[PDB]
């Protein structure tokens, strides 16, 4: 039941020694399915920390600080362990290589876009389909609508420009256009189909009047001319 | 022209015999032998 | 399949047409197409029941 | 990315080509205007 | 973890003698 999200809202709320999330048998055990071993580098650390620090003073109403300093002896050993093993990998380091650069560059640009969940080339009807695709335009759109408003911009190129204490330099700007630019291109999207719609089904609808190959057949000079027959009167 | 779901389609969604044949006729139509 | 459009007439007129080039050079067997057709058994079988009218109209 | 940046920190790679773009978003100021709202 | 631009990534990113031995032949 978010044990992991009650205590940050408990040091948010600059209340967390009045209830402390009332840790009992009934209570601490119901939302943790022992602490479930976070995984966030400070987040969710320092969270514990504080936690720790807070709860020096009851000293007996709360039953999990075995389990959370048996955590921190299992980070500390985990610790150690990285440290023995940081040593003994660069100590089993051997001498020359002559490692390339072409395989530098591959691996780079891929680990690149491997981070930030786009595609990347190799180089080494249907509904159930499409959904897919509106679950992953729609992710994108929920991205986008959570970016900040007051974003600015500083390049490495401002010094030749002896930007003052009130200067407004003319390159603050350059990411938050391309920020809207592709939001509301996501959002036109549905809005440029129609006029797909009205282009192709009006360049396509007759083919056989610009195209000199499809108009040059057998076939359908033959049905064009047969189609324009006039009926016969009678006497 | 504005590519703009042309990079999830490609998320999502990862003869010469006749040819042989017209030359062969290219190469029958030169001789008045064949 | 009731009915015949545009591409359907043009690919039809194109493998009737590949068909009878394809014969001149002899990359093809095409000998399938000729035996189920003549069935020279059946020609005989036909033969024996045209004798066989003629034995019951005579 | 710890072999990669192990990479770098023993083998000394001739070259380590730069690949930036030369710039970082930052938060900017807010500030609501000073003429009032008329109704 | 530094970004790349796009303009390094758009950067780096029998059937003959079957038919000549029959014209030879027809």
């Amino acid at each position: 039941l978010q044990e992991q999200s009650e205590l940050m809202s408990t040091v948010m709320n600059n209340t967390p020694t009045t209830v402390a999330a009332l840790a009992a048998v009934a209570a601490a055990s119901e939302t943790n399915g022992t602490i479930p071993k976070p995984r966030s580098s400070a987040q969710l650390e320092q969270l514990l920390y504080r936690y720790r620090a807070i709860q020096n003073h009851p000293k007996e109403n709360k039953l999990e600080i075995k389990a959370i300093e048996d955590t921190f002896r299992n980070i500390s050993r985990d610790q150690d362990i990285y440290e023995t093993k940081l040593d003994t990998l660069r100590k089993s380091i051997d001498k020359g290589f002559q490692y390339d650069e072409d395989l530098l560059n591959k691996h780079l640009v891929a680990l690149q876009l491997l981070e930030k969940d786009t595609d990347v080339p190799d180089y080494f009807g249907d509904p159930d389909t499409e959904i897919r695709i509106s679950a992953r335009i729609s992710n994108r759109i929920n991205e986008l609508e959570r970016l900040p408003a007051n974003l600015g911009t500083y390049s490495l190129d401002d010094c030749l420009e002896f930007i003052t204490k009130d200067d407004l330099s003319s390159r603050m700007d350059t990411f938050k256009i391309k920020a809207l630019v592709e939001l509301k291109s996501l959002k036109l999207l549905t809005k440029q189909k129609s006029i797909r719609q009205k282009l192709i089904n009006n360049v396509a609808s007759q083919a056989h009047h610009n195209i000199p190959y499809l108009r040059d057949s057998p076939f359908t000079a033959a049905a064009q001319r047969s189609v324009q027959i006039r009926s016969k009167v009678i006497v | 022209s504005l590519p703009i779901e042309d990079n999830y389609i490609r998320e999502v969604v990862g003869s010469k015999l006749m040819e042989c044949v017209n030359d062969a006729v290219q190469t029958l139509l030169q001789g008045d032998d064949k | 399949y009731n009915n015949v459009t545009l591409k359907n007439l043009t690919a039809f007129q194109l493998l009737s047409q590949r068909e009878n080039i394809c014969e001149l050079l002899n990359l093809v067997e095409s000998t399938e197409r000729h035996n189920s057709i003549i069935n020279p058994e059946r020609q005989r079988m036909s033969l024996e029941e045209m004798k066989k009218m003629l034995d019951a109209l005579k | 990315k710890r072999i990669l940046k192990e990479v770098i920190l023993a083998k000394k790679v001739s070259k380590v080509p730069i690949n930036n773009v030369r710039a970082f978003p930052v938060l900017q100021t807010n500030y609501n205007g000073s003429i009032p709202v008329v109704r």
